[PDB]
């Protein structure tokens, strides 16, 4: 292996999954599960047949209370979901043998469409999956019901919305976890464009599986943006391993030992463990007796700090069962950690900086919203390179019903469509499987 | 008798209107024009301010007025003006129309009220709403409500800034303050009011009109944000909330994203603009902004008034400035709203359709489209052939193409109730027009024209779209004059024929049913005419804060 | 491990450490009844049951989540009680508690906390039941000078202003007034400015001299930041660590070497 | 003696500046203020025009003026005004500054001249160029040059619209019409003129200033297009080309893409705007727009003037309106250009640096950054601690943080000649400020503050960037007040210290060295003060085309 | 230099910008490491390679 680091992979239940694994076995560049996950994220499309049928019936086209009187079309689409799904399969596939997968959702009120990787392979970006699925659903419906030529463009509009008058699929009845790249904040931010509530819905509100999924997507994105290149690579791997995948059960144990604790007690526990493991050491003593600490291993210290961060989130938000405190928690975990030790905070201040804006924009008039609608492609929460958003995912798992913009309201259909995909729902156990599959090949 | 004959007779006074011959080079050039003379005098007086920097000079390049320079009649009005008076820079009415559209945003109140009740334990009544509506008419124009030592906006600069409310819930409407209510039952005829309320349901919306001086200083993207900020402040004030707590973020998200209705959507990078700019305004959205539908049951008149407004917005301001600029595109646009020429063609087509099919008398078919489009196109071409002064009036082919095809397209829509049938008729008109005169428009006029038939009824990616939702960013339409204003008419046409209360959005339709708007959207023609005569008072001037 | 809380060699730094140190018990300076506290909070009426925002935890059904169930929910969350707030302005003329000081204290000492720090106000959003428990401690103890610690949910202007003629902090809504007869600060409005039926006596202001001793803000005419070289040194150390970490090329030199190796 | 003491004395007349106690609640609230009484009167008179719609009402929400409402002295001027007069909506000078920047575009002429000679066999001389420049000063403001029956723009509305030329070629410059020349040798001191020309070579550029009324009606993205259209028309006219041939497309491509210099770049979709809007204006670009560098050898003075202009542009207009709106961010901005407060801190820092290191006397190291930033921050903090009326002046933490850190950051840059060292010093100041007062700014003030040290010298993707090229779209900077204006100062600071003619672009620097601009960019402070007193005449008013 | 980024990196990235982004970071770090560029000069190298991004 390139790096010397070895780790133990522990499950969300605190039990050992895989022992003595080289760090790169969980790298997005090596782990086959992460590869499959990213592939599925890009090629998978949700089609809302009931939405299409309803839109057509009212001529509710283009969304946001748009109605076009006199252009109504009445079609029994959901009733014929199986026939339509089969035609969509024929139009979307490249061969009878490829990895095209169509699955009825909510008894055919919705459809999961997974476009074959072959189509993705000869496309520039990922929009192809929606674009091709869109064309397939449009032709499947027109062919199935012999829609009149002058009514047919209403079907197109019902499926894909206002496009191309709008730059995206505004008011469409299909969606993809990734939005169109034309709406990206930053170059290479595709995988950062998934709201925290979607992550929670997809993982069925299981805390560590949500933070894992968010961390896998964020850290994989850091490879896409070129941030996890060269000098910085190991930092992002260790971040993924410890904060995302509960390496050496550190995350699970910080939470366990602070079940009745505070952000402060989580920090104490973390700093103690860091001193114990030689991750951090005293550089000098000050006149008060205050000890100033320094990292013995900078990337590893950051990973430890990041793990304490997610633990503190789970402890403080879990105690409240109210997610609004996640921004506050992320901010003061880092603030208190730095003045407790003299060490740099998580992501060298960027997790904290993010939490400052995150706090502001989830408690003010100027923008943002509830914590569940934030993601890595958000102007407010883009700034930490993978270390903040997993806390947001965890926090929304723990919310017992304090939010207006809750998981069910924002992400219900999304959960039903994608949570079937096992790698999405239970990433930790399946990533460990992938690690075992490749550890000896490194 | 032809509707344009009156205007032609006054425009070519003392000339035989059947005569193919006339006299040129005998008018004294630019000195024939009172307006050009005014311009030259102002140019001279300006030398001192400009410190001698050369300026407007009629002796530069082309010697204008070798022919006789026309006056134009704004159709349906008594305003006869030189064309310069219809340029958007010279016409304060055209400028205010754009600003009024740009500075308007609609925001749902039901989500915010739900936030108040479920998260903040506040009960919402008509009394608290009336209090909120009074607070925001202080906050929106820039008055302080929460903080000490706030400086504030001069009210004299922003008298056009206000907020109103409407609801599909008649019982609630009876309890709201009349001063800030847009009354759907009052402003619309009964059948339209019922149709609107059936689509709106028991939902409630505020209509925020940001100050004109603000969108002029800034842009359209400012508006939904400005609105949202002061919505937030007003809720904090009227309901005595913590001035900055978690639930406040829900108001913001609703007001900026989830419950906001904008006039226009953003542009792609190559022609980048924020929301509420003219390019993002869909044709059916503009048709609903125009208010002629609710004061007239004449489908031709309703469509003609939409085209008049759309001509100023899309060709003069959007394509003629935003996307190009300079002398611009005044007469590409005025061809569609002066001298009652387009009126004649449209009323001919409507009569033809009414006699043969009945208004909304047939399902759309290619047979019906071909029949109507060909007949109306032929009739329109024959008018230009029969009246030499008419041809001299619409001297540019693009103008003649747009006008004939508009009549053809609207008529098709009048018959079928289908806007996409309408534009398919439009494209037939164009290529027929081309074969007849062995010419059409300018160099790149018929890009969308030749692309048009195939894409009119397409169902593919960036081709298929119901016409009402097409707009200036629809790829075929993104570049060229002499289409977009007329497309707005065709989007309006089938709904006017059906007697629909709206074309694409009931909330937009209701939002502009308001006499306190500066521009009169019930008749764009009459307002533009008032601007041409310099009788229209715009908003956002700065006389109060500058030297005399 | 023995927690350090904060660096610094002056009494100001020490005062901050004592606030954060959970084994330090705040000196109680005054008495405020539960009813007067609830009254000033202005969220509910004394005597009424707590209102819910969601059903109690045991009346809801959850899928198994080991990690979640390892964390003890606070009483207010168990009962599904709504989230409410309390908010203070702290005068820069040596108020006994100061904004980030508060936040760091809360995150060490309290559970299920949402706290926002600003220059002119500091806010806690918490389950109302637990909020009332917390708030009592925040107004009865040395964390609260009735003269320099204002309870205010809106129109918060005053932390930066000179004190009034009676030595009280500015309040544009005047939620409290000076009782000349007893020399007491009396709240006549709740924290958002609704007049109280029965005013609440918060007692006497602390002395200027007492505030200088116990305050957590550095001031030149008391104990200047410039005198605490230890604190400045550690601040710079944090700044430096962040800078070198951001640049990365040197602190990660060994990581780069391996990436370049072979 | 402290530079702010004069202003404090007048602002707090008859008060003991050491006394920590004062009187409140004794001013009659809003009636203490002449400006608020004016506002209230206009609001009442507005009831009639508004048809009874409620409006500005001081009794809604907070009762302003429980404390004494301050007047502000614009730094370096004798103007004492109430804060309301500095609001961008109330200040025509701030509005004109933004419009003058927005309506400016620079276009290289050498490529067009190469097209003329190599593809069109036309010879280019100083005489043909002088003819071209006369043509475009007729065409740019909306006059016709090629077509018959063109309508035109009223010259009285566009007197601010003109085109000028500059060149690094002294021989050519000597032969051009002086009326339309920006003379580098005349406008710049000799050594600066030499530095500019060493980068420019003998190349020639035109500076096109589109009419103010046009960018107010439309937007920034209009400008390069408006410029290009009339450049095209003018070449066709002055050089007698075919009015529409293949070679013309090369002019258009050069003027719109290959040879154009814009003021600002486009925004991402979430905050979408076209070119030449404030968010796209990089800090070093704005520093170069401000002209103080060529009329002053005092590095503190040059930086302070840049910050004053930038405060108006970035916090008041961009963040306070474009990205939010309402009452807005006047005093977040004025803290950086009133009462000579920031001046005191900056001049303290400069003298400290000059004595210990010398101006540009040392290589940047962390040792130097830590030394200067800490010293200047401590001094700035102690001032607010030593003067109760100063703290009551900058009553908001954000204001105090921005002003102190600006002094820290500029001073660091003064010593090291490195802008990135400068902002690293800025971030140290902020977290030091935070520990001293146990507070900093508003809820989300220090997002970029805490991210700052790590990204200040980063080399990664969206983190690393030389500070001069950072701007309001740099991700950490995209949201928050109290940073961007000061960042413009820090971008200027090392170049002012070095005596550089410019910070990032010599062409932009030269393009605004022009006395015929309405706003005086040699001193943003003086123009803003004149606007505050309502003594500034803006462009683009419409009195000529509207009723009296 | 012609740099062809491995398909493995492309496979776990959303779109194609990854190839420029990764190559950019590699070139920046390669230059800084080869010549031991001073910390305060290093951001000039980044700017030279990737231009105005992310202001643009
Ligand atoms: C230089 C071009 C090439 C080009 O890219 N645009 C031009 C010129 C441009 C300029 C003319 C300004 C001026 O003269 O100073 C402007 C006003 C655009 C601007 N820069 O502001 C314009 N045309 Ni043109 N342009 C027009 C038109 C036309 C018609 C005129 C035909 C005729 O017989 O007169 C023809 C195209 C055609 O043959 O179909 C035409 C061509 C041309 N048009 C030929 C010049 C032809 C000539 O030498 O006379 N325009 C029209 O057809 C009517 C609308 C009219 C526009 C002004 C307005 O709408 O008020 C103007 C629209
Ligand atoms: C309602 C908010 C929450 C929010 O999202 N923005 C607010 C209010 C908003 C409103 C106030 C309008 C009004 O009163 O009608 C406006 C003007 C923005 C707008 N919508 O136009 C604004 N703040 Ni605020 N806001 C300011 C500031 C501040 C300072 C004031 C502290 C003090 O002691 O007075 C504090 C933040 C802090 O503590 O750091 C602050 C908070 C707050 N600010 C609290 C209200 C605080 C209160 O209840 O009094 N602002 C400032 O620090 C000075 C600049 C000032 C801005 C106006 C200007 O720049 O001229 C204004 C900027
Ligand atoms: C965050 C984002 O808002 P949304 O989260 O998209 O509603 C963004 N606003 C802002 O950043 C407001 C900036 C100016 C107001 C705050 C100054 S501190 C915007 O409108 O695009
Ligand atoms: O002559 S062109 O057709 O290029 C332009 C006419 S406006
Ligand atoms: O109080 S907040 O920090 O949210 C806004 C200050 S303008
Ligand atoms: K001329
Ligand atoms: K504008
Ligand atoms: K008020």
């Amino acid at each position: 292996p390139m790096y010397e680091d070895r780790i133990d992979l522990y499950g969300a239940d605190g039990k050992l999954l895989e022992e003595d694994v080289p760090l790169e076995a969980i790298s997005p560049l090596k782990n086959p599960t992460i590869a499959n996950l990213v592939s599925d994220v890009k090629r998978s499309v949700a089609v809302n047949l009931a939405g299409i049928e309803g839109s057509l019936r009212k001529a509710a086209l283009g969304g946001k209370s748009n109605f076009i009187p006199g252009r109504e079309v009445e079609l029994p689409i959901v009733e014929n979901a199986e026939a339509i799904a089969e035609k969509v399969k024929k139009l979307v596939q490249t061969s009878e043998d490829d990895d095209t997968n169509i699955r009825l959702i909510n008894n055919g009120q919705q459809i999961l469409v997974q476009v074959p990787t072959t189509r993705m392979g000869v496309a520039a970006d990922y929009t192809v999956s929606a674009l091709v699925t869109g064309a397939a659903v449009v032709q499947a419906i027109i062919d199935e019901f012999d829609v009149d030529m002058f009514d047919a463009n209403a079907v197109k509009t019902a499926v894909m919305g206002r496009y191309p008058q709008t730059v995206d699929f505004t008011g469409a009845n299909l969606s993809t976890l990734l939005g169109p790249p034309v709406l990206l904040e930053g170059l290479g931010y595709g995988l950062r464009n998934i709201m925290a509530n979607h992550v929670v819905a997809i993982t069925r509100k299981n805390t560590l599986n949500a933070s894992a999924l968010s961390s896998i997507l964020e850290q994989t994105a850091m490879f896409e943006t070129g941030d996890a290149v060269g000098a910085f690579e190991r930092m992002h791997l260790l971040g993924l391993a410890y904060q995302g995948l509960n390496a050496n059960n550190l995350l699970f144990d910080l939470v366990k030992e602070n079940g009745k604790g505070t952000v402060g007690t989580v920090i104490a526990s973390l700093v103690e463990r860091a001193v114990e493991d030689g991750v951090v050491k005293v550089a000098r003593e000050m006149n008060s007796g205050y000890k100033v600490y320094e990292p013995a291993d900078w990337a590893l210290w950051n990973a430890y700090a990041a793990t304490g961060l997610l633990a503190a989130t789970i402890v403080n938000v879990g105690a409240a069962r109210a997610a609004q405190g996640v921004a506050s928690t992320v901010l003061y975990y880092n603030d208190i950690l730095e003045y407790e030790t003299g060490l740099p905070g998580v992501d060298f201040g960027r997790a904290m900086g993010t939490a400052v804006g995150f706090s502001f924009f989830s408690h003010s008039i100027y923008g943002g919203g509830g914590p569940g609608i934030f993601h890595g492609n958000h102007v407010v929460t883009r700034h930490s390179k993978g270390f903040a958003l997993p806390c947001v995912a965890a926090a929304m798992c723990l919310d017992a019903g304090t939010q207006m913009f809750s998981v069910e309201k924002t992400s219900g259909l999304i959960g039903s469509v994608y949570s079937e995909i096992d790698y999405f729902r239970e990433p930790i156990v399946n990533v460990a499987k992938g690690a075992a599959e490749v550890k000896d090949q490194l | 008798k032809k509707l344009f004959l009156k205007a032609l007779k006054k425009k070519f006074e003392g000339e035989d209107p059947d005569e193919k011959y006339t006299n040129f080079y005998c008018f004294g050039g630019w000195e024939q024009s009172a307006r050009k003379k005014e311009f030259t005098e102002y140019a001279k007086k300006a030398a001192e301010k400009r410190g001698g920097i050369p300026f407007y000079n009629p002796d530069i390049g082309v010697p204008l007025g070798q022919r006789k320079l026309m006056a134009y009649r704004v159709s349906g009005t008594d305003a006869y003006v030189e064309g310069d008076d219809l340029h958007f820079v010279n016409n304060a009415a055209i400028q205010q129309m754009v600003d009024d559209i740009k500075r308007t945003v609609i925001v749902g109140m039901d989500t915010a009220h739900a936030v108040l009740e479920k998260r903040l334990g506040v009960e919402v009544t008509p009394e608290t709403i009336n209090e909120y509506m009074e607070a925001i008419n202080h906050a929106l124009p820039g008055g302080a409500v929460v903080q000490e030592h706030m400086v504030e906006v001069h009210p004299g600069l922003v008298e056009d800034c206000y907020a109103k409310i409407f609801t599909g819930d008649d019982n609630l409407a009876d309890e709201l303050d009349k001063r800030i209510l847009i009354d759907i039952n009052k402003e619309f005829p009964e059948e339209q009011a019922e149709q609107l309320k059936s689509y709106i349901g028991n939902r409630t919306y505020q209509v925020n009109r940001v100050p004109t001086i603000v969108v002029r200083t800034c842009d359209g993207g400012t508006v939904s944000r400005w609105s949202a900020m002061q919505i937030g402040m007003s809720f904090i004030s009227a309901y005595k909330l913590c001035a900055g707590e978690a639930a406040i973020a829900d108001f913001s998200y609703a007001a900026k994203h989830a419950d906001v209705i904008e006039m226009g959507t953003i542009m792609p990078a190559r022609r980048a603009r924020g929301p509420n700019e003219p390019g993002g305004v869909a044709f059916g959205t503009f048709a609903d902004i125009v208010q002629t539908s609710r004061v007239s049951d004449d489908p031709a008149n309703v469509s003609l008034e939409v085209i008049a407004g759309a001509a100023a917005l899309y060709d003069q301001v959007w394509l003629g400035s935003y996307m190009s600029g300079g002398v611009g595109f005044t007469q590409y646009a005025t061809a569609a709203y002066t001298d009652d020429i387009l009126d004649d063609f449209v009323y001919y087509g409507m009569e033809y359709v009414d006699d043969k099919y009945g208004i909304c008398g047939t399902k759309p078919t290619m047979d019906v489209v071909r029949d109507i489009s060909t007949e109306v196109t032929l009739y329109s071409l024959e008018q230009y052939e029969e009246y030499p002064t008419l041809l001299e009036d619409h001297f540019g082919g693009s103008q003649r193409a747009a006008v004939a095809a508009a009549a053809a397209g609207c008529s098709t829509a009048f018959a079928t109730g289908n806007s996409n049938a309408g534009i398919n008729g439009w494209y037939l008109s164009q290529i027929l027009h081309k074969e007849a005169h062995s010419r059409l428009g300018f160099y790149g006029y018929d890009l969308q024209d030749q692309c048009g038939a195939s894409n009119s009824l397409s169902i593919r990616s960036d081709e298929g779209l119901i016409h009402e939702l097409r707009g200036p960013n629809y790829p075929n339409y993104a570049m060229n004059v002499g289409h977009q204003p007329e497309y707005a008419g065709i989007a309006q046409a089938p709904h006017a024929a059906r007697g629909d209360a709206f074309c694409t959005n009931p909330l937009i339709k209701v939002a502009f049913a308001d006499k306190d708007l500066a521009f009169d959207f019930t008749s764009p023609r009459k307002s533009i005419a008032a601007g041409a005569l310099r009788e229209f008072m715009p908003e956002g001037e700065r006389d109060l804060i500058i030297p005399a | 491990y023995k927690a350090q809380y904060t660096p610094g060699e002056t009494q100001i730094a020490e005062n901050r450490r004592k606030h954060m140190d959970p084994d330090y018990e705040f000196r109680k300076l005054r008495e405020v009844s539960d009813e007067d506290l609830v009254k000033v909070l202005g969220h509910r009426n004394p005597g009424e049951s707590y209102k819910s925002v969601h059903p109690p935890l045991d009346e809801m059904d959850f899928e198994e989540d080991i990690v979640r169930d390892m964390v003890e929910p606070i009483q207010g969350a168990k009962e599904g009680v709504r989230v409410r707030y309390i908010q203070f302005a702290d005068s820069m003329y040596n108020a006994p508690a100061q904004p980030y000081d508060r936040a760091r204290t809360y995150m060490w000492r309290y559970r299920g906390v949402d706290t926002g720090t600003l220059s002119g106000r500091q806010v806690i959003e918490m389950r109302e039941l637990d909020l009332e428990g917390v708030s009592k401690e925040l107004v009865e103890t040395e964390l609260f000078d009735p003269a320099t610690t204002g309870i205010r949910g809106a129109t918060v202007h005053g932390h930066s202003l000179r004190l009034d003629e009676n030595g009280l902090m500015f309040d544009a809504l005047q939620r409290y007034v000076f009782d000349e007869e007893k020399g007491h600060v009396v709240y006549v409005k709740d924290q958002v400015g609704r007049p109280l039926d029965e005013p609440v006596d918060m007692g006497q202001p602390l002395g200027e001299d007492e505030l200088k001793k116990i305050t957590t803000i550095y001031r030149k005419d008391n104990i200047a930041m410039r005198d605490d070289k230890e604190a400045i040194e550690v601040v710079e150390n944090i700044h430096t660590g962040r800078t070198l970490g951001g640049f990365g090329m040197d602190v990660f030199k060994d990581d780069l070497r391996k990436r370049l190796g072979d």
